[PDB]
């Protein structure tokens, strides 16, 4: 039915016909962003002598 | 003929070709190339004609862009027309207003005649051809040392069905007896590398 | 990786990116190989399988039946027989070669044949005929046929006209 | 090809419609004729004629050109000396040609042992068997030399011949350049393919070439206007090269007609 849905008209004869497009979907989105800012010394404000 | 349409099958392409090209451009009517609408009209009833006139702008590229896309596809098309139809020439003027020794291009086997036929939008060429169709195998020789002279072919093949010696055509079995008319005569019989007696 | 959006098959990288160096780019201003935001590493990239989807079928008149050729994928991803040009679904794979109908490609063709079914082979070239050459043996024609062909050949085509106005 | 997944476009571009279906058709044509070029070309021959081990043919060495069985390819000498010599994912796909490598080699060694072994017949009608030297001698009558002068010098014209096949041996495999036009073939496609990936780098007029960072800054009533300019970049990109590549198909065909009207003419006759 694709076949004859990309004919546009007709019902199909002998041959081989492109019809469409498979794609591997991406199984998931990976999503990495950084602390942004290297280090403080938080522990020092706080545990401070 | 009568029976498998697809014999004509290029001819129909060619049609369809033409037929599909124009349906596009008809087609091409219905986009709306980043515009509101397809319909001009549509636009100038809706916007004012200070932005009607950029969204016809956006329409107009559009379908002038279409339509330049088809011109060049049927120039393209129609230069490979031109292509077949000089070939089509080229035929109608060697085989059918001649005979085109040129092997296999009047169609397979040696071309006798050809017949041309009108069809829409083209031609068809009834290339009549001889085919050999039976075969034997004979004992065959490049010359014939009769004297220690050789003896070559002058028009034909030495052959031997396996008992006596004939010259024959090289198209057809017509084994005619070895005179001194059917062959001349060239050097020793030494030279010649296969020479029989 | 920090706002950079894109798909494909993560792999390592051996690419060496020197520090200043932490998404890679390709001719099309695609990245093709990255690093890590948080725990800096080193990644390559190949965007998995796209590919297209071609029908095989006899007339519709003689059988439904379909043979569904996935190209430039590998049904490992997705009766399956794996060609070169892609694989099919819907096929099986024979071995006799017989002179192909629906041009499969890389040279594998599929038909129509018996519990009918959709078959698929390799081009049958022609039957491999040796000619029973000799150095002294000639092969003389007694009898010949006068075979009429037809040549087809498009002339013209229609003589269109646009006008650009209307 | 003009955009990597991005709805927005998608969307964008059916407002265009069926200006990349025609596009497919073309290209799908494109494709067919090259098939039939090759079909053209070496689908001459009806059955597949094979060389008899005898190589009895009056001295004229034909082993450089006749196919070598020791090769995973059956390919000849000659063949493997022009094979030595000429050397994305964004819908850019190259379909494989449907007749292999290997299957055209068949086809050239049919045709060698047909030319070689029958001479021409094999082409009108069905093989028939001729010693070579009677073969070389019709060739010679149909110059216009009589059987005579091919007889008495069987010996030197395949001495003659034998050098000549390593005097090309020779100019194939040190002037590359002897397969200009082929390189030539293949780079400018190459070429072509090349700069429709370097063309999407292009702006078009837009902020970016990349659909995802314009719709991650503007907002998309104003981003459908950017990726429409984008779209339309990208589509006049499309239909160039298709345009391109339907002149160069063209030429091709040219090219593949004389080399079927010669391997018909020379070869077979
Ligand atoms: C080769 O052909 C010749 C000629 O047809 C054959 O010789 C003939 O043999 C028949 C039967 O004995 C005779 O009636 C004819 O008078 C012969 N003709 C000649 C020219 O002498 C010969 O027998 C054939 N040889 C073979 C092996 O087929
Ligand atoms: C044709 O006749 C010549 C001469 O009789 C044959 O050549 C002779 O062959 C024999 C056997 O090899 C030798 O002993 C003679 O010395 C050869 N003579 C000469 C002059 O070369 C030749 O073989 C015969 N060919 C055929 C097909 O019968
Ligand atoms: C015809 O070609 C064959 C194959 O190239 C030649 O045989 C080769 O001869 C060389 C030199 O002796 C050897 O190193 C190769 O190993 C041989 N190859 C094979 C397959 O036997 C042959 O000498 C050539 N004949 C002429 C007269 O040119
Ligand atoms: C005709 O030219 C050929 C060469 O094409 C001559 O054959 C050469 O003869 C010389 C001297 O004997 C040899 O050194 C060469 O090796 C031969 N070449 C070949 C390819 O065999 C031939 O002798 C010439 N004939 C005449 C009458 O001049």
């Amino acid at each position: 039915s694709e076949t004859k849905c990309t004919l546009k008209s007709f019902t199909v004869e002998k041959g081989i016909y492109q019809t469409s497009n498979f794609r591997v979907q991406p199984t998931e989105s990976i999503v990495r962003f950084p602390n942004i800012t290297n280090l403080c010394p938080f522990g020092e404000v706080f545990n401070a002598t | 003929l009568s029976s498998t349409a697809s014999a004509l099958g290029k001819l129909q392409d060619v049609v369809n070709q033409n037929a599909q090209a124009l349906n596009t451009l008809v087609k091409q009517l219905s986009s709306n190339f980043g515009a509101i609408s397809s319909v001009l009209n549509d636009i100038l009833s809706r916007l004012d004609p200070p932005e009607a006139e950029v969204q016809i702008d956006r329409l107009i590229t559009g379908r002038l862009q279409s339509l330049q896309t088809y011109v060049t596809q049927q120039l393209i098309r129609a230069a490979e027309i031109r292509a077949s139809a000089n070939l089509a020439a080229t035929k109608m003027s060697e085989c059918v207003l001649g005979q085109s020794k040129r092997v296999d291009f009047c169609g397979k086997g040696y071309h006798l005649m050809s017949f041309p036929q009108s069809a829409p939008h083209g031609v068809v060429f009834l290339h009549v051809t001889y085919v050999p169709a039976q075969e034997k195998n004979f004992t065959t020789a490049p010359a014939i040392c009769h004297d220690g002279k050789a003896h070559f072919p002058r028009e034909g093949v030495f052959v031997s069905n396996g008992t006596h010696w004939f010259v024959t055509q090289r198209n057809f079995y017509e084994p005619q007896i070895i005179t001194t008319d059917n062959t001349f005569v060239s050097g020793n019989c030494d030279v010649v590398i296969g020479i029989v007696n | 990786f920090n706002g950079l959006t894109g798909t494909g098959v993560l792999t390592e990288s051996n690419k060496k990116f020197l520090p200043f160096q932490q998404f890679g780019r390709d001719i099309a201003d695609t990245t093709d190989a990255v690093r890590d935001p948080q725990t800096l590493e080193i990644l390559d990239i190949t965007p998995c399988s796209f590919g297209g989807v071609s029908v095989i079928t006899p007339g519709t008149n003689t059988s439904n039946q379909v043979a569904v050729l996935y190209q430039d994928v590998n049904c490992t991803e997705v009766n399956v027989f794996q060609t070169r040009a892609g694989c099919l679904i819907g096929a099986e794979h024979v071995n006799n070669s017989y002179e192909c109908d629906i041009p499969i490609g890389a040279g594998i063709c599929a038909s129509y044949q018996t519990s009918q079914s959709i078959i698929a082979y390799t081009m049958s070239l022609g039957a491999e005929n040796s000619v029973a050459y000799s150095n002294n043996s000639i092969a003389i024609p007694t009898n010949f046929t006068i075979s009429v062909t037809t040549e087809i050949l498009p002339v013209s085509m229609t003589k269109t006209s646009v006008d650009c106005t209307m | 090809y003009i955009c990597g997944d991005s709805t927005e476009c998608s969307n964008l571009l059916l407002q265009y419609g069926s200006f990349c279906t025609q596009l497919n058709r073309a290209l799908t044509g494109i494709a067919v004729e090259q098939d039939k070029n090759t079909q053209e070309v070496f689908a001459q021959v009806k059955q597949i004629y094979k060389t008899p081990p005898i190589k009895d043919f009056g001295g004229f060495n034909f082993s450089q050109i006749l196919p070598d069985p020791s090769k995973p390819s059956k390919r000849s000498f000659i063949e493997d000396l022009l094979f030595n010599k000429v050397t994305k994912f964004n819908g850019l796909t190259v379909l494989p040609p449907l007749l292999t490598d290997e299957m055209i080699a068949q086809y050239t060694s049919a045709l060698l042992a047909g030319t070689i072994t029958s001479g021409w017949t094999f082409g009108a009608g069905a093989a028939l068997q001729i010693p070579f030297a009677m073969q070389m001698a019709y060739r010679f009558n149909g110059i216009g030399v009589t059987q005579n002068v091919l007889y008495e010098n069987q010996k030197l014209i395949a001495n003659q011949f034998n050098s000549a096949i390593g005097k090309i041996q020779d100019s194939l495999s040190s002037t590359a350049s002897a397969l200009g036009k082929l390189q030539d073939v293949v780079n400018q496609n190459a070429q072509a393919l090349n700069t429709l990936v370097k063309q999407l780098s292009s702006n078009f007029g837009a902020i970016s070439s990349v659909l995802n960072d314009i719709l991650s800054r503007l907002d998309p009533p104003e981003a459908e206007v950017q990726i429409d300019r984008l779209i339309t970049g990208r589509l006049q990109s499309l239909q160039t090269y298709v345009t391109q590549q339907l002149i160069r198909a063209a030429e091709i065909r040219a090219s593949a007609n004389l080399a079927a009207t010669k391997m018909s003419e020379c070869v077979l006759g």
